C-alpha cells in the first residue's frame, strides 16, 4: 500500500517504527506511572529534615 | 382540470418543477415550498406583534423578579428594576447603587 | 457458503458472481480506493491460476472454500451508494402520489350525517 | 434532491402467516422487521453463540480488575491523606456517605464514619 | 455544478475551459478561484485560535517545563515559605 | 436539462465507450456501439466483471446482480444506462 | 430578561408551527427562528454575567401553582443560580449557531418552517429543564425534549429506518424515564418537599441515588443504554448537533450534578466502562456522523466518573459539559458541511483533498478536533485534564481502575479523531461529486463556536482552571503523550490483522443484535401466550348450541 | 511477473491526482503566521523589555 | 415492476416461518428479565431475610 | 488498513525502552535534595 | 431564489389548499 | 495529625458567609481562596495577568497543606508498622 503522494514520508519505514516506539512506550507508562509517582510524591517529605530528621 | 382547480395556488419558485404534492390538502404549517406573495409585508407585521410580547415578557419579568441575596457588585438589573438591593461586595461591605465603594474607604 | 440463490446459478455466473462480491467486499476492508488497487489486482491473480482446470471435483472444491471465505470476510458495514438501497439517503423525500379529493362533503346530504341505528 | 425514485413494496397475494405482524411493511420496498435482527441475517454474518462465545471471556475480562482493586486494595495505597478542615467545617461535610473524606485513615473516628457509610436500601422500623 | 468537468473519448477540450485560469491534468479541467470572504475570515479565526493558544502556554511555560512539585519547591526553598 | 430523469443517448454512448477502451487487449478501433464483449472484443469473464463495476463507478450506480448478468455487449451497457432515473 | 431566555424560543417555535407560518413561507420563518433565538441568547447572556460573576441567584413565580393535592405540592416556578445559568448560556448560545446554519442547510427542503419550528421547540423545552426549581418542572422539561427529539429524528418519515430510530430513541429511554420518577417518588416521600433547595440529602435509602442514576443513564447514553444514540444518525445533521451538544444528552449529567445524592461506586464503574467502550467503538466505525456520535459517548463517561468524585468533580464534571457542547456543535456542523460537499456520503472511504469543502470547514474540523484530543491551551485541554488529575488522587481504590480507563479512551480518542481529519483531508481523491459550500449563513455558524473555543480559554468555566492539584511531571504530561501517540498512529494508518477482534469491535460488540432476542422478542411472544391462551382459551367461556 | 491484467484501474482513474483535487499546504494552517506574528510582538512589547 | 432493474426485483423472499419461540429459550430469559427488571424486589426480600434473621440470633442468645 | 512490520517491532522497542525508564524513574533521588542541589549549583554563576 | 434574491416577491397566489375542504361555490359566503 | 498539628484558621464563619465560599472550600487556605474569587470575578478577561498573584499565594498555601497531609501520612504509617523506621 502506497502512503499519500503529497505525504510520502507516512509511508516511510522509520516514521511506522517511530509511531510504534511512541506507542509503546505510552502504553506502558499508563501502568507504571502511578506507583512511581506516588513513591515520588511520598519521598519529597520523607526525606525531609523539616519533617522527619530521622531519615534525613 | 377540476372545476375547483383554477383556486388554487400555483408550485411556488422554491419547488423544483418535477416535484409533485397534491396541491389540495391544506397543511397548518404551510405545506410543500410555501412562498405567499405578500410575505415581506407578514413578515414585518409578525416581528411588531413578536416585539409588543418582548416587552410584555421583560415587564412581567421585571414585576416578578424576586432576589433574596444583593449582588456583589453592580448588576445591569439595576438599570431598570428598583426591586435590586444594594450591592454587597465579597467582604461585607455595603456598596453604592453605581457599584463603588463609598466615601472613607475609596481613593 | 453462498446463498440459495447462488447456488442455483449456472457454473460462469456462479465464479462471476465470486470474484465479484471478492472486489466489493475488498473495496469494504479498505480504507481508500488507492490501498484498494493493488488488493483488486492481487485478487484478479488469484483467479488466474485456476482458469485452466479441467477435474470438476478439484473446481468444487476450490470454488466451495472461497465461498466459504465471502461468507467469513462479509462487511458489517458495507460501502452503499447513498440513493439506493442499504444507502442513508433512499426514500427520504419521495413525490406523492396523487390522491382524491371530496369538495365540500359536509354540505352533501346535510341533516344525514351521523351512524344508523 | 426531493422527489427521487423509491421502489414499492407489493400487497400480499398468498395466504397471510399467523403471526404477521412482526414485519414492518410501510409501503416502500424493503420492509422490515418490527425490531431489527429479530429475524433474518445479522450484520457480518455473526450470530448469537458468536457473541455469548466471546463475552464469555471478555465479560470477566473487564470485571476482573476492579474486583482486585476492591478486594485487595485499600485508603492505605495513597501518599498522603485526604484535605484537611477545621472539626466544625468537617463534621457535616463526611455526614455524606457520598464523601471523599470517609478514607481519611488519619482521623480520630475513621472506623466509626466508614461504619456509617454502609449502603441500606429498605428504611427500617 | 460539479467543480470538475470531464473530457472522454480524447475529444479536445472546450473553448471556454482554456486559458491561464484553467489547469487540466489527464483530461480533467478545474478552475483556479479565490475566494474572499472565506478566506479572510478563516485567517481571522485562526490568527485569534493561534494566539490564544500561544499567549496562555506562555503564561504557563514554567509550571509546564516542570511540574507543579518542582516549580512550587523551587518557589519554597528560594523565596521563603511564609 | 433534457429527459425526464435519464440521461440523452449520445454522451452515455461517448462514456460508455469511453471505459470500454481501458484493457490492454483491447485494440481501440473495434470499440463501437452494439459489440460484443466476447466474441467480437475479446475479454473473458472477470474482464466483463471488472467492465460492470467500472461502470457502476463512471454512472453513480448500485446495479442488481442479476441485471449485470445479463449485460454482455456495448449496447447492452448503453441501452440499460439510457433506461437508469438514477444515473448520473 | 430573565424569562426571555426560556419563554422566547417557544414563542418561535409556536410561531413557525401555527398557521402564522403560512402567510411568512419559507423566506419568512428562517427570519423569525434566527431572531427569535438571539434574543434568548443576548438574556442568557445577561443572566450569565448577573449569576456567575456576581453572585445574585434570581426566584421567579412564573404562572402559580401546577397541582397541589395533600402534601404533593408541584409549582409553575424557577429559580436562576448558578448551575442554571451556566446551562443557559451554553444552550442558548449552541442553538443559536444551530438555527442559522439549518436556515441554510435544509433550504431544499419542502417543509422547512415545520424543521425549524420543531428545533425552537426542542431548545425551549430544553431551557425549562434547566430554569425549573422543582422535580415535576423538571419532568416537563424531560419529557419534551424526549417528544420533540422523536419528532426531528424520524423528520424523513418516508423512510422506515428512521421511524424506528426514533421508537427505539423513545422506548431506550421510557424505561429509563420509568426508574426516574420512582426515584422522585422516593425523594419527596423521605424529605418532603420537590423544591431543589430543600432536597439536601446526606445519608438516604439507597434505591434514591440508584433510581435517580438509571434515569440519568438513559439520557446522558451510558452503557446498556447507549444503543439508541448511534442509531439517532438518522435524523438531519442540525438535529445531531444539538442533540450531541446541548440537549438531551447533557441533561442526566445536569441532573446527577444538582442533585448530587448519588453513590459513587456506581457512578465510577458506569462512567469508566462508558467512556472504554464508546473509545473502542468509535475507532472502528466508517460512518463520519457515527464516530462523532461516539465519542459523545465517551467524553459524558468521562463527565459521569468526574461528579462521581466529588463537589469538586461536580464542577469539573459542568465544567466538561460546558466546554464539549461548543467544539461537538462545532465537530457536527463542519461534518455536515464535508457530507454536503461530497454528494451526502457520509463514507469516510470516499474523501480526500481539499476540493470538496471551504477553508472555514477544514479550519473548524481541525480546531474543534484539536479541543477534543486534548491539545495544550486549547478549551478541551483544561476541563479533561481537571478530570484526569482529580482522578489521579482520589482515595477510592476504584477509581485506581477508572483513570486507567480514561487514559486508554483519551489514546483511542486521538486516534479516531486523528483518522477523521486524515481521511477527509489528507490523503487522495476517492469521491465522485464536488460541490463545495460557501455560503455566510453555515460559515457564521461554525465561526460562533470557534469564538466560544476561544472564550473558554479566555475565560473560565469556573475557578478551577488555574488551581494546581499536586501531582509529578510524569502523572501530569502523560496524557499529551498519549494524544502524541493517537496522532502518529492515524497518521501511519496501521492495522493489525486480528479480524476477529476487528469485527467484534465493529459490530459495536453485538449489543443491539443481543437485545433484539434477549428482551424483546420475548415481550412479543408473552404477548401471544397472554392473548391467544388467556384471552381466547382459559378465560374463554363458549356458547351452549342447541 | 504481470499485474496489467483485468481492466487498468490506474490510467482509468488517473484524474484523481488532479493538483487542485489534492491537499494544499499552502493554505493548510490558515492565519497561524498571524497569530504567530502578534504573540511575538507582545512578548517583546510586554515581558522582554519592560 | 417500472422501477426493477434499478432497485432489485421481488423474486427473493423472507427466509422466516413466522413461528414462536422454543419453550426453553422463552422460560429461560424470561427468567433472565425477571431477575434483571425486578431487581428491587429481590433486594427488598434479601433486607427482610436478613432483618429477621438477626432478631432470630437476639431471642436466640437472649433467653438462656 | 496498513499492515506494517516495522510498526509491530517498534511497539516492543517502546515497551522495552520505558521498562526501562520506569526503572530510572524508580532510583531517582528526592524532588527535595534535587531542587537544593540544583539552587547550590545556580549560587555559583 | 425567485428574482435573483432572498428578497424578492413571493410566487404563489391564490388557495394554499382547502381549509376542511371546504370550496367556494360561485364567490358565495360559506 | 499531632506531630503535624493544623495551622490556626484565619478566616471566620461570617468571612466566609460574606464571600459565599462553597463549603467544601472552607479549608485551611480559605482567606487565600477569599482573595483570589474576589480578585478573578471582578478582573474579566484578563483575570491571569492581574491576579497571579492571588492565585500563585493560594497555590503556594494549598502546597503547604499538601505537604502537611503527605507528611500525616508517613507518621500514620509509620505507626501502624507499613513503613519501616
Ligand atoms: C483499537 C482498535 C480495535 C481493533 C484493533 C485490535 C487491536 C488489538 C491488538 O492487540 O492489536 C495489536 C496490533 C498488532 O497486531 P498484528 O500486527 O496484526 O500482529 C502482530 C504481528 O503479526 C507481528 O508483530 P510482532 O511479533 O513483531 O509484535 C507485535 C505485537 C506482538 O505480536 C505477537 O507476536 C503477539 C504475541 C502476544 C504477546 C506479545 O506487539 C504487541 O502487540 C505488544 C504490545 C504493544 O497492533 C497493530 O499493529 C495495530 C495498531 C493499532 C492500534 C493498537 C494499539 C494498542 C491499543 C491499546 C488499546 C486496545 C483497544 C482494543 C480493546 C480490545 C477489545
Ligand atoms: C355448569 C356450567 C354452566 C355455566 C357456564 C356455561 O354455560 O358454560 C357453557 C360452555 C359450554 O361450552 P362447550 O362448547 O360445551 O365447551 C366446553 C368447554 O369449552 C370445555 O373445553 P375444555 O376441554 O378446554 O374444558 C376443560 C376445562 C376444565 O374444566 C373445568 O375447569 C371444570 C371445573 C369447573 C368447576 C368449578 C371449579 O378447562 C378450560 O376450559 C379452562 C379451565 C377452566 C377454569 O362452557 C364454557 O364455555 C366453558 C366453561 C369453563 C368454565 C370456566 C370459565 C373461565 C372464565
Ligand atoms: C433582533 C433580531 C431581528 C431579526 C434578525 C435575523 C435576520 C437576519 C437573517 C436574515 C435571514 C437569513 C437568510 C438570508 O438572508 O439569506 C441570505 C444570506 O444573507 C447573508 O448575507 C447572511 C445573513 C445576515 C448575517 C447573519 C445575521 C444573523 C444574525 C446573527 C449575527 C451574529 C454575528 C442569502 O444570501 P444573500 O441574499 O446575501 O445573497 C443572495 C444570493 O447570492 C443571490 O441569490
Ligand atoms: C401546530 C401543530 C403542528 C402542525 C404540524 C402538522 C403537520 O405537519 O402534520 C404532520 C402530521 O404529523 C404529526 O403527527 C406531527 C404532530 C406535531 C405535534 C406538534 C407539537 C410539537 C411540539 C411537541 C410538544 C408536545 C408536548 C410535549 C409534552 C411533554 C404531517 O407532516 P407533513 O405532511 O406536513 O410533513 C411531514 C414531513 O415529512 C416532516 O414530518
Ligand atoms: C417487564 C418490563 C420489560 C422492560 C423491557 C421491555 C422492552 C420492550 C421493547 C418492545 C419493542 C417493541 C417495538 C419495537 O420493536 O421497536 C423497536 C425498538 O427496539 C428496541 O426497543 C430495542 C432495544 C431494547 C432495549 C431494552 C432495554 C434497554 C435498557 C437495558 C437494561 C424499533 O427499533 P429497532 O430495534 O428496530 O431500531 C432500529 C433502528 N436502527
Ligand atoms: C401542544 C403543546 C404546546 C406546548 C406549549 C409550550 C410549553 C408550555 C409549558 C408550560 C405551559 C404553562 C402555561 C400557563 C398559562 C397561564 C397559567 C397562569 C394563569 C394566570 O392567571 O396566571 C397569571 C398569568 O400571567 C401571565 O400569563 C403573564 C402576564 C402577561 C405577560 C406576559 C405575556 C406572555 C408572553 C408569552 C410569550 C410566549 C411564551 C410561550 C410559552 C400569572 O399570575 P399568577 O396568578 O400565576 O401570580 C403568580 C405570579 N404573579
Ligand atoms: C523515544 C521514546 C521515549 C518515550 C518517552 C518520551 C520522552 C521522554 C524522555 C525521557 O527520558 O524523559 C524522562 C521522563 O520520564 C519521566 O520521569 C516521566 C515518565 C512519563 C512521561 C510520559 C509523557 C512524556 C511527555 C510527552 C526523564 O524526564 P526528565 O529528567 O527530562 O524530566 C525533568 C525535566 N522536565
Ligand atoms: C378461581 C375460579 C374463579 C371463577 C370466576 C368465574 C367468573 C365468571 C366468568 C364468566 C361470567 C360470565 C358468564 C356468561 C358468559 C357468556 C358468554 C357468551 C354467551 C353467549 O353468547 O350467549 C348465548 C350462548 O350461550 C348461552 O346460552 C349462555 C347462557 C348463560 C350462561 C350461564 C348460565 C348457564 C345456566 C345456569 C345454570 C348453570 C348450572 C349451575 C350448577 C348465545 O346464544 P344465541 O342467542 O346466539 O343462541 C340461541 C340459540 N339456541
Ligand atoms: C489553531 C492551532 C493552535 C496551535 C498552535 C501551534 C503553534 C503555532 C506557532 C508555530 C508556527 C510558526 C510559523 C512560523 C512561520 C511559518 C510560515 C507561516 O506560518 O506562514 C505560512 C502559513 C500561514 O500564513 P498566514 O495564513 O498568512 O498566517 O503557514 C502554513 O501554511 C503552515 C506553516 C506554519 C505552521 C507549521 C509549522
Ligand atoms: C413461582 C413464583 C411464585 C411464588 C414465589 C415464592 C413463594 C413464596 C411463598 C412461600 C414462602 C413464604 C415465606 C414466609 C415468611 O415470612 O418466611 C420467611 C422466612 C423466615 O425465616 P425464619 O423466621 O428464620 O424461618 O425466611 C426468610 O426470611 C427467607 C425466605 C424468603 C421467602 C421464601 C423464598 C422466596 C424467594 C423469592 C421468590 C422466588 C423468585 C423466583 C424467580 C427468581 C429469579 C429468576
Ligand atoms: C476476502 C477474500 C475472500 C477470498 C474470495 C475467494 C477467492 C478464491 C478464488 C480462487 C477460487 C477459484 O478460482 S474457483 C474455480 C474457478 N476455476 C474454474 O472454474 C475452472 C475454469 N472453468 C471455466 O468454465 C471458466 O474459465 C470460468 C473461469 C469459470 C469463467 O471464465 P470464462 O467465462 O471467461 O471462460
Amino acid at each position: 500500500v502506497k502512503p499519500p503522494r503529497v505525504f510520502p514520508i507516512l509511508g516511510s519505514p522509520g516514521y511506522q517504527f517511530f509511531a510504534g516506539l511512541w506507542t509503546g512506550a505510552m502504553l506502558t507508562f499508563i501502568f507504571t506511572s502511578k506507583p512511581l509517582g506516588r513513591k515520588e510524591v511520598e519521598d519529597l517529605v520523607k526525606y525531609d529534615p523539616a519533617y522527619f530528621p530521622e531519615y534525613a | 382540470e377540476p372545476s375547483w382547480a383554477k383556486q388554487l395556488a400555483p408550485k411556488s419558485g422554491l419547488c423544483p418543477p418535477e416535484f409533485h404534492y397534491n396541491r389540495e390538502i391544506w397543511y397548518p404549517h404551510g405545506g410543500f415550498y410555501c412562498d405567499p406573495k405578500g410575505w415581506r409585508k407578514n413578515t414585518l407585521l409578525t416581528l411588531g406583534g413578536i416585539g409588543v410580547l418582548l416587552y410584555m415578557t421583560f415587564s412581567y419579568s421585571t414585576a416578578n423578579e424576586v432576589r433574596h441575596m444583593p449582588p456583589k457588585g453592580w448588576i445591569p438589573s439595576i438599570m431598570w428594576n428598583s426591586n435590586v438591593p444594594d450591592p454587597v461586595d465579597f467582604r461585607g461591605r455595603k456598596l453604592n447603587r453605581d457599584g463603588t465603594l463609598p466615601e472613607g474607604e475609596s481613593s | 457458503m453462498a446463498s440459495e440463490v447462488v447456488l442455483a446459478l449456472p457454473h460462469k455466473l456462479r465464479v462471476m458472481r465470486m470474484y465479484r462480491t471478492g472486489l466489493k467486499e475488498l473495496i469494504n476492508w479498505s480504507a481508500n480506493r488507492h490501498e484498494w488497487y493493488p488488493r483488486a489486482y492481487a485478487l484478479r491473480q488469484e483467479f488466474e491460476d485456476s482458469k485452466a482446470l479441467t477435474d470438476r471435483e478439484e473446481i468444487r472444491k476450490k470454488l466451495e472454500h472461497g465461498e466459504e471465505l465471502l461468507a467469513r470476510f462479509r462487511h458489517w458495514e458495507p460501502l452503499i451508494k447513498p440513493e439506493f438501497v442499504g444507502g442513508t439517503a433512499y426514500s427520504i423525500n419521495p413525490a406523492q402520489p396523487k390522491l382524491k379529493f371530496i369538495p365540500n362533503y359536509d354540505a352533501m346530504d346535510e341533516y344525514k350525517k351521523g351512524d344508523h341505528l | 434532491g426531493a422527489g427521487a425514485p423509491v421502489k414499492l413494496a407489493p400487497r400480499p397475494d398468498k395466504p397471510l402467516p399467523t403471526w404477521y405482524e412482526l414485519w414492518w411493511d410501510n409501503g416502500y420496498y424493503p420492509g422490515q422487521p418490527a425490531a431489527d435482527f429479530m429475524f433474518g441475517a445479522w450484520p457480518g454474518n455473526m450470530t448469537e453463540t458468536y457473541y455469548l462465545r466471546f463475552w464469555s471471556v471478555f465479560g470477566l475480562a473487564l470485571a476482573a480488575p476492579f474486583y482486585y482493586v476492591a478486594n485487595f486494595t485499600d485508603e492505605t495505597r495513597m501518599p498522603m491523606v485526604p484535605q484537611q478542615y477545621p472539626a466544625e467545617v468537617r463534621d457535616v461535610l463526611v455526614q455524606r456517605r457520598n464523601s471523599m473524606l470517609k478514607h481519611d485513615f488519619s482521623a480520630p473516628d475513621f472506623k466509626e464514619v466508614k461504619d456509617r457509610a454502609k449502603i441500606y436500601w429498605t428504611p427500617m422500623y | 455544478a460539479n467543480a470538475y468537468h470531464r473530457t472522454y473519448n480524447g475529444k479536445p477540450v472546450p473553448p471556454e475551459l482554456q486559458g491561464a485560469d484553467y489547469i487540466t491534468y489527464a483530461g480533467v479541467t478545474m478552475k483556479k478561484e479565490f475566494h474572499l470572504f472565506d478566506t479572510v475570515l478563516s485567517k481571522l479565526i485562526g490568527a485569534g485560535a493561534t494566539f490564544t493558544c500561544l499567549y496562555h502556554f506562555y503564561l504557563n511555560a514554567e509550571e509546564h517545563w516542570h511540574g507543579d512539585i518542582y516549580f512550587f519547591e523551587k518557589d519554597v526553598q528560594q523565596n521563603g515559605w511564609d | 436539462g433534457f429527459g425526464g430523469g435519464f440521461l440523452d443517448k449520445d454522451s452515455v454512448t461517448e462514456r460508455v465507450l469511453h471505459v470500454t477502451k481501458h484493457f490492454e487487449k483491447i485494440d481501440a478501433s473495434k470499440v463501437s456501439p452494439a459489440a460484443s464483449f466476447e466474441k467480437d472484443l475479446g475479454l473473458d469473464s472477470l474482464d466483463v466483471v471488472e467492465l460492470v463495476m467500472a461502470l457502476e463507478e463512471e454512472f453513480g450506480l448500485e446495479i442488481p446482480d442479476a441485471e449485470a448478468d445479463k449485460i454482455a455487449s456495448v449496447g447492452d451497457a448503453i441501452n440499460y444506462i439510457c433506461s437508469n432515473p438514477m444515473a448520473k | 430578561m430573565f424569562l426571555l431566555s426560556v419563554f422566547f424560543p417557544l414563542l418561535g417555535g409556536l410561531v413557525n408551527t401555527s398557521p402564522i407560518a403560512r402567510f411568512l413561507g419559507h423566506r419568512g420563518s428562517s427570519i423569525i427562528a434566527i431572531g427569535c433565538m438571539v434574543v434568548a441568547f443576548i438574556s442568557s447572556v445577561v443572566i450569565y454575567y448577573e449569576v456567575v460573576f456576581m453572585g445574585c441567584a434570581v426566584s421567579v413565580d412564573v404562572f402559580g401553582t401546577w397541582f397541589s393535592v395533600g402534601t404533593f405540592h408541584a409549582g409553575w416556578t424557577f429559580n436562576f443560580d448558578l448551575l442554571t445559568a451556566n446551562m443557559l448560556f451554553t444552550v442558548t448560545g449552541v442553538s443559536m449557531a444551530v438555527h442559522m446554519y439549518a436556515c441554510d442547510y435544509m433550504r431544499q427542503d419542502p417543509h422547512l418552517n415545520l424543521f425549524l419550528g420543531y428545533l425552537s421547540y426542542f431548545t425551549g423545552f430544553m431551557c425549562v429543564l434547566v430554569a425549573a426549581d422543582n422535580l415535576l418542572v423538571m419532568l416537563v422539561g424531560w419529557e419534551g425534549i424526549g417528544v420533540c427529539s422523536y419528532l426531528l429524528i424520524g423528520y424523513w418519515s418516508h423512510r422506515l429506518s428512521a421511524v424506528k430510530s426514533a421508537q427505539k430513541a423513545i422506548l431506550v429511554n421510557r424505561v429509563s424515564d420509568g426508574l426516574l420518577m420512582w426515584g422522585v417518588l422516593w425523594v419527596w416521600y423521605h424529605l418532603g418537599s420537590l423544591e431543589y433547595d430543600l432536597l439536601n440529602v446526606y445519608s438516604a435509602s439507597g434505591f434514591v441515588g440508584l433510581s435517580i442514576l438509571i434515569g440519568a443513564m438513559g439520557k446522558s447514553a451510558q452503557i446498556l443504554f447507549h444503543v439508541w444514540l448511534a442509531d439517532a444518525m438518522e435524523g438531519p445533521t442540525p438535529v445531531s448537533a444539538l442533540i450531541h451538544a446541548a440537549t438531551l444528552v447533557t441533561a442526566g449529567v445536569y441532573l446527577l450534578v444538582r442533585l448530587h445524592i448519588h453513590d459513587e461506586m456506581f457512578v465510577i464503574i458506569v462512567g469508566s466502562l462508558t467512556a472504554f467502550m464508546a473509545g473502542v467503538f468509535g475507532a472502528t466505525q466508517s460512518d463520519l456522523k457515527r464516530v462523532i456520535a461516539y465519542s459523545t459517548c465517551s467524553q459524558l463517561g468521562y463527565m459521569m466518573v468526574s461528579l462521581g468524585l466529588g463537589e469538586t468533580g461536580g464542577e469539573a464534571s459542568m465544567g466538561h459539559l460546558m466546554t464539549h457542547a461548543s467544539f461537538k456543535a462545532a465537530l457536527f456542523l463542519a461534518a455536515g458541511m464535508v457530507i454536503s460537499g461530497n454528494g451526502g456520503n457520509q463514507h469516510i472511504a470516499r474523501y480526500g483533498g481539499s476540493a470538496h469543502s471551504a477553508m472555514f470547514t477544514m479550519l473548524t474540523l481541525m480546531v474543534a478536533s484539536l479541543s477534543l484530543i486534548g491539545w495544550p491551551e486549547l478549551s478541551g485541554f483544561y476541563s479533561k485534564e481537571t478530570i484526569l488529575n482529580l482522578a489521579a488522587i482520589c482515595a477510592d481504590p476504584i477509581a485506581d481502575v477508572a483513570h486507567t480507563l480514561l487514559l486508554l479512551t483519551a489514546m483511542l480518542t486521538s486516534a479516531y479523531t486523528t483518522k477523521l481529519f486524515y481521511q477527509c483531508f489528507m490523503v487522495d481523491f476517492s469521491g465522485s461529486s464536488v460541490t463545495p459550500v460557501r455560503n455566510v449563513l453555515p460559515i457564521l455558524a461554525m465561526a460562533i463556536l470557534l469564538l466560544d473555543i476561544m472564550l473558554k480559554v479566555w475565560v473560565g468555566t469556573n475557578l478551577l482552571s488555574g488551581m494546581l492539584f499536586f501531582l509529578p511531571w510524569g502523572v501530569k504530561t502523560l496524557p499529551f503523550g498519549l494524544m502524541v501517540a493517537g496522532i502518529l498512529t492515524a497518521t501511519a494508518a496501521v492495522g493489525s490483522e486480528r479480524f476477529t477482534l476487528i469485527r467484534f469491535c465493529g459490530s459495536r460488540w453485538g449489543f443491539d443484535q443481543l437485545f433484539a432476542r434477549s428482551p424483546v422478542n420475548p415481550i412479543f411472544d408473552l404477548g401471544r401466550i397472554t392473548w391467544a391462551i388467556g384471552d381466547r382459551g382459559l378465560l374463554s367461556v363458549g356458547n351452549l348450541r342447541a | 511477473m504481470p499485474k496489467v491484467v483485468g481492466f487498468q484501474w490506474e490510467r482509468y482513474e488517473a484524474w484523481r491526482h488532479h493538483p487542485l483535487l489534492q491537499f494544499n499546504k499552502r493554505n493548510a494552517f490558515p492565519g497561524v503566521g498571524i497569530g504567530f506574528a502578534a504573540f511575538l510582538a507582545y512578548v517583546a512589547y510586554d515581558k522582554s523589555q519592560p | 415492476t417500472s422501477l426493477d432493474h434499478v432497485f432489485g426485483d421481488n423474486s427473493n423472499k423472507l427466509n422466516y416461518n413466522f413461528e414462536p419461540m422454543g419453550m426453553g429459550s422463552l422460560f429461560i430469559r424470561t427468567m433472565v428479565m425477571v431477575g434483571v427488571f425486578f431487581f428491587p424486589v429481590f433486594i427488598m426480600i434479601n433486607d427482610d431475610y436478613k432483618y429477621t434473621s438477626f432478631l432470630d440470633k437476639v431471642a436466640a442468645a437472649k433467653a438462656a | 488498513g496498513v499492515f506494517s512490520r516495522y510498526y509491530n517491532t517498534g511497539l516492543l522497542c517502546g515497551v522495552a525502552v520505558a521498562s526501562g525508564i520506569s526503572i530510572w524513574w524508580y532510583n531517582r533521588e528526592s524532588i527535595y535534595v534535587r531542587v537544593k542541589s540544583d539552587l547550590e549549583k545556580e549560587g555559583k554563576t | 431564489y425567485p428574482g435573483g434574491s432572498f428578497w424578492s416577491e413571493g410566487t404563489q397566489t391564490g388557495k394554499n389548499g382547502f381549509l376542511f375542504g371546504e370550496v367556494p361555490i360561485n364567490g358565495q359566503p360559506r | 495529625a499531632d506531630r503535624f498539628p493544623p495551622p490556626p484558621m484565619k478566616a471566620t464563619q461570617e468571612q466566609m458567609d460574606a464571600a459565599d465560599v462553597p463549603y467544601h472550600y472552607r479549608d485551611y487556605c480559605a482567606h487565600m481562596y477569599i482573595d483570589y474569587k474576589e480578585c478573578r470575578l471582578t478582573s474579566g478577561f484578563s483575570w491571569r495577568t492581574k491576579c497571579a498573584h492571588e492565585l500563585h499565594a493560594y497555590n503556594k498555601c494549598e502546597y503547604k497543606e499538601f505537604k502537611r497531609r503527605v507528611a500525616i501520612a508517613i507518621e500514620e504509617k509509620r505507626r501502624r508498622g507499613l513503613i519501616a523506621a
